[PDB]
């Protein structure tokens, strides 16, 4: 029954903001590393910004930097992801996805397995 | 005496059941499984054995 | 996607494959904690016949 | 009759599906069995789950 369900996509115009939502049932989000992952047409599925359990620690992605907030709310079991001077090359379907860190070292900065997954929500910017 | 024999005998030997949980042996549950797992499986032992 | 599926057998007989851990020294009639081939526990061993 | 070394797989960081059930996947390397069965094989994305 543990579900990652993302949500607040849609079309926005370059320059703007647009701000995702993932919330989990089935079980307790705080526990959890959380991290943004976005695919665009035709690349591979690239890491945007990851957080921590406890949200002590976060990573971006560098084409990301100044950009993109990434924040969690352990009460309400949630993970934000802001998006600010939002540009073309970031159209694209973001996942969220849960996992627990598989290295030793505080910083989320490595890659790992990635426990659970979400359907995937859709950002468009063009314009 | 046969009576009050029968009655420990089957008290020991309840000890060998699982009433729901994963294994009778209360050290193989703590041996396997994290607190947050193991503790739903004492309540079972719990609630037998009481 | 290459898979691979770990069913780890546990039934009350000897153990052929164990982790990485150190095995330590016998001591005999007197109150340990001890494990023999993953059985835990806390008794006195005494020599048996 | 050999030893696994879990860590050197839970901790390779390089597995796209890390799914243990009634064992926790941290504890592999302190409990042991006296049996475990491998089957590998390649399966699509939308189907190892």
């Amino acid at each position: 029954q543990v579900q990652l369900q993302e949500s607040g996509g849609g079309l926005v115009q370059p320059g703007g903001s647009l701000r995702l939502s993932c919330a989990a049932s089935g079980f307790t989000l705080d526990y959890y590393a959380i991290g943004w992952f976005r695919q665009a047409p035709g690349k591979e599925r690239e890491g945007v910004s990851c957080i921590s359990s406890s949200g002590g620690r976060t990573n971006y992605a560098d084409s990301v930097k100044g950009r993109f907030t990434i924040s969690r709310d352990n009460t309400k079991n949630t993970v934000y992801l802001q998006m600010n001077s939002l540009k073309p090359e970031d159209t694209a379907v973001y996942y969220c996805a849960a996992w627990e860190a598989s290295r030793w070292y505080c910083p989320l900065q490595f890659s790992a397995d990635f426990s659970s997954w979400g359907q995937g929500t859709q950002v468009t910017v063009s314009s | 005496v046969n009576q009050n024999a029968q009655a420990l005998n089957t008290l020991v030997k309840q000890l060998s059941s699982n009433f729901g949980a994963i294994s009778s042996v209360l050290n193989d549950i703590l041996s396997r499984l994290d607190p947050p797992e193991a503790e739903v499986q004492i309540d079972r032992l719990i609630t037998g054995r009481l | 996607y290459r898979v691979v599926v770990l069913s780890f057998e546990l039934l009350h007989a000897p153990a052929t494959v164990c982790g990485p851990k150190k095995s330590t020294n016998l001591v005999k009639n007197k109150c340990v904690n001890f494990n023999f081939n993953g059985l835990t526990g806390t008794g006195v061993l005494t020599e048996s016949n | 009759n050999c030893v696994a070394d879990y860590s050197v797989l839970y901790n390779s960081a390089s597995f796209s599906t890390f799914k243990c059930y009634g064992v926790s996947p941290t504890k592999l390397n302190d409990l042991c069995f006296t049996n475990v069965y491998a089957d590998s094989f390649v399966i699509r994305g939308d189907e190892v789950r």
